[PDB]
C-alpha cells in the first residue's frame, strides 16, 4: 500500500552535478538552506525539480532541487548547506515560495515537478 | 581546505560503488524472477491442457456407468464367473486410467507449486534490498551534493564516481 519511505529523484546524477552560472547572481541563505537564481532570466517556462525522501505522505528531507528552462538549462536551485546540520520539511515549503516568487518577479512562468505537487 | 573536499569525495566513492554493486544485486534477482514467472505460466499453460483431457475422461466414466448400472438389469440373473467378472473389467481400465492422468497431473502442479514459492522467496529477497537501496542512493546522492556546493565542478564529480 503506502511505503511511508521513499527517496523521489526528479533529476538524474548529470543534472544534479552540472556545471552552471548566473550572469546576475541572486543569493539568499534561507535558514538551512541555500536559495539561488539568475537575475537574468525572464519570461521563460521554468520547470522546478527536485529529489528529496518523504516518510509518511509527507515531504522529510530535501537534497536537491534545481530550476530548469523549457531548453534545459539550470538557472536556480535550492540545496541544503554543507557546513550544516539539517532541516526540516518546512524550511523546504519556505524555500521553494520564495524561489518561485523571486523568478515571477521577473516575468518566469513557474511551474513545480508532479512528485513536488504531490508531496512539497 | 582541500582534504576535507578529498576525503569527502573518496566517501562518495565508496557509497556509489555499494550503491552500483547493491542494484547489480538487485536487478540479478529481478531478471531471475521474470523468468522463472515466464516458465511458469508455461506450466500454469500444461496444467490447464492436463484439466481439459482429464474433464473429457471423466465426463466418459461417469456415462459408462451410468449406463452400466441399469444393464446390471438385464445381466443380473447369471450368474457367469467367466464373463460377468469380465463386464466390470473395462470399468477398472477407465479408473486406473483416470487415476494415472491424476498422478501426472498432480506431479506438474507440485513442481509448479514449488516454483511459484520459490519465486515469492525471490521477491522478499529483492523487497528487503530496497531499504538498503534507497538509503545508499540518498546519502551517495547528499555527498554529490556537498562537494557540488564546495566547489567541485562535474568533471571532478565524475572521477569520484568513476564515470
Amino acid at each position: 500500500s503506502v511505503p511511508a519511505s521513499r527517496y523521489l529523484t526528479d533529476m538524474t546524477l548529470e543534472e544534479m552535478s552540472r556545471d552552471w552560472s548566473m550572469l546576475i547572481p541572486k543569493q539568499k541563505v534561507a535558514g538551512p538552506l541555500c536559495i539561488r537564481m539568475d537575475q537574468a532570466i525572464m519570461d521563460k517556462n521554468i520547470i522546478l525539480k527536485a529529489n528529496f525522501s518523504v516518510i509518511f505522505d509527507r515531504l522529510e528531507t530535501l537534497i536537491l532541487l534545481r530550476a530548469f528552462t523549457e531548453e534545459g538549462a539550470i538557472v536556480g536551485e535550492i540545496s541544503p548547506l554543507p557546513s550544516l546540520p539539517g532541516h526540516t520539511a518546512e524550511d523546504v515549503k519556505n524555500a521553494v515560495g520564495v524561489l518561485i516568487g523571486g523568478l515571477e518577479w521577473n516575468d518566469n512562468t513557474v511551474r513545480v515537478s508532479e512528485t513536488l505537487q504531490r508531496f512539497a | 581546505k582541500e582534504d576535507s573536499v578529498e576525503a569527502v569525495g573518496a566517501q562518495l566513492k565508496v557509497y556509489h560503488q555499494q550503491y552500483q554493486d547493491k542494484s547489480r544485486e538487485y536487478d540479478q534477482l529481478y531478471e531471475e524472477y521474470t523468468r522463472t514467472s515466464q516458465e511458469l505460466q508455461m506450466k500454469r499453460t500444461a496444467i490447464e491442457a492436463f484439466n481439459e483431457t482429464i474433464k473429457i475422461f471423466e465426463e466418459q466414466g461417469q456415462t459408462q456407468e451410468k449406463s452400466s448400472k441399469e444393464y446390471l438389469e438385464r445381466f443380473r440373473r447369471e450368474g457367469n464367473e467367466k464373463e460377468m467378472q469380465r463386464i466390470l473389467l473395462n470399468s477398472e481400465r477407465l479408473k486406473s486410467r483416470i487415476a494415472e492422468i491424476h498422478e501426472s497431473r498432480t506431479k506438474l502442479e507440485q513442481e509448479l507449486r514449488a516454483q511459484a514459492s520459490d519465486n515469492r522467496e525471490i521477491d522478499k529477497r529483492m523487497n528487503s534490498l530496497k531499504p538498503d537501496l534507497m538509503q545508499l542512493r540518498k546519502i551517495r546522492d547528499q555527498y554529490l551534493v556537498w562537494l557540488t556546493q564546495k566547489g567541485a565542478r562535474q568533471k571532478k564529480i565524475n572521477e569520484w564516481l568513476g564515470i
